[PDB]
Order: structure tokens, then C-alpha cells, then sequence
């Protein structure tokens, strides 16, 4: 979800 | 979706004594670079985190502040300083994005949010006073300064401010990730990311750094760089  | 309204929704407070959970220590993994400052794995895809914090009445107004035991005494500057998660907040949307980390009188966070776009309290419009775009943070009342730098050795410490949910004291120890140009020092492990702004504390209860300089790496095992207190107050030194 990537999330980053 | 804004990306002009970037609201903090306090997630917990700087202090590392949540849960000390053990992990950390994972195969160097590789990760391909992108725009100089971010990276993905190929073509990778992204996900809002979402946030509920900051209620529409009275979202807006002027500046109503958070940090209220009784109505606003006219104070002006009262900031309930601490893990902050980051949501994109129009004033008719709102949606989480990433984190930051404001204390003592700087808010240090990451430029990759949204678009290093303005942040708002209250909707007091918080607009960066510094923003470097080739590490990919950017700080608030200054440079980011706290004087906080971890100690490459021990175990690295992070409030992994879980997604919508409660502070996750995660003890992780180091790793690395290399690119097409090397290997860069990090922390990578195979668990569930925290969100793009996280606090990263060392061992002895001090350190106030930053976690997002990565993505999720194989299939969803986390590799994010150290990032640490590097600039000063403004013009003035870090403390001297």
C-alpha cells in the first residue's frame, strides 16, 4: 500500500 | 486531493515507552530510485492511510488551537507538541496522507505527504518555513533542530504510529538498501510500515528523528532511512  | 490543507491529528506523544516490541535485521534489499529523493520497487503502487481526528465544527474558524484544557485563554501559541500523523484536511474532505513530528518549537516532517504543501490547526494555515526537497523533508519554526542524532551501533527505536490507530515502541535494529548507484543505512525489516513520519528515538529514551525514506520492499517488508536533527533553530546554531 506504499504507506511512505 | 487538496493538496493546499494539510491538518495534524495528534497520534501520541515523543516518548519511548509504548511497548518495546524486539524485531529488526533483514536481508539488504534492493530498491530502485525515483525523482532523486524517492524510491519504489519497479512500478509500485500507493494507498491513503486515512485519519478522524479534527472535526468540522468550526474546521476552519481562524485559530481555535490544539492545546485546550479550558476555551482558548487568548494564549495564541498553546501546541500540544507530539507524534502527529499528517491528513490531507479540506475543509469539506478529509483524508491521512502521512506524519510528522512537532516538539519543542519546530515541527520537522516529510515533503512526499502531498506535494510539501501547507499544513493547518484549527484552521491556523501552518505554512513551512523550511522545505528540502532532495532528502525529501521539510521543517516548520525554523530548520529542523531538537538535537537528536541516533547512534549507529545500538538498536534503533520508532514509534510506529500504526494507521488510524495507537503508537507501535518498535525496537529495530539497523539495515541497508541498495540502489543503482549502493547501499544506503536504514531500517529494514520484513513487518507492517508505520506511516511516512513516524519518531525515531534511540535506546536511551533521547533521539526525536524521522522515519520515511523508502517504501515497501519484496511484498510488503518495510525498508524506510534514518533520518535525525540536522539544521539549527533558523539563522541561529542548533543550541550554540
Amino acid at each position: 500500500l506504499k504507506r511512505x | 486531493g487538496s493538496a493546499a490543507d494539510l491538518e495534524l491529528e495528534r497520534a501520541a506523544d515523543v516518548k519511548w515507552e509504548d511497548q518495546a516490541e524486539i524485531s529488526g535485521s533483514s536481508p539488504i534489499l534492493s530498491i530502485t530510485i525515483s525523482e532523486d529523493g524517492s524510491m519504489s520497487i519497479k512500478n509500485e503502487e500507493e494507498e491513503q492511510t486515512l485519519g478522524g481526528g479534527g472535526s468540522g465544527g468550526g474546521g476552519e474558524f481562524a485559530g481555535v488551537l490544539w492545546d485546550v484544557p479550558s476555551p482558548p485563554p487568548v494564549g495564541k501559541a498553546e501546541l500540544e507538541d507530539g507524534a502527529y500523523r499528517i491528513k490531507q484536511k479540506g475543509i469539506l474532505g478529509y483524508s491521512q496522507i502521512g506524519a510528522g513530528v512537532y516538539k519543542e518549537g519546530t515541527f520537522h516532517t516529510m515533503w512526499h505527504v502531498t506535494r510539501g504543501a501547507v499544513l493547518m490547526h484549527k484552521g491556523k494555515r501552518i505554512e513551512p518555513s523550511w522545505a528540502d526537497v532532495k532528502k525529501d523533508l521539510i521543517s516548520y519554526g525554523g530548520g529542523w533542530k531538537l538535537e537528536g542524532e541516533w547512534k549507529e551501533g545500538e538498536e534503533v527505536q520508532v514509534l510506529a504510529l500504526e494507521p488510524g490507530k495507537n503508537p507501535r515502541a518498535v525496537q529495530t535494529k539497523p539495515g541497508l538498501f541498495k540502489t543503482n548507484a549502493g547501499t544506503i543505512g536504514a531500517v529494514s525489516l520484513d513487518f507492517s510500515p508505520g506511516t511516512s513520519g513516524s519518531p525515531i528515538i534511540d535506546k536511551k529514551g533521547k533521539v526525536v528523528g524521522l522515519y520515511g525514506n523508502g517504501v515497501v520492499t519484496r511484498s510488503g517488508a518495510y525498508v524506510s532511512a534514518i533520518a535525525q536533527t540536522e539544521k539549527s533553530i533558523e539563522d541561529n546554531p542548533e543550541i550554540e
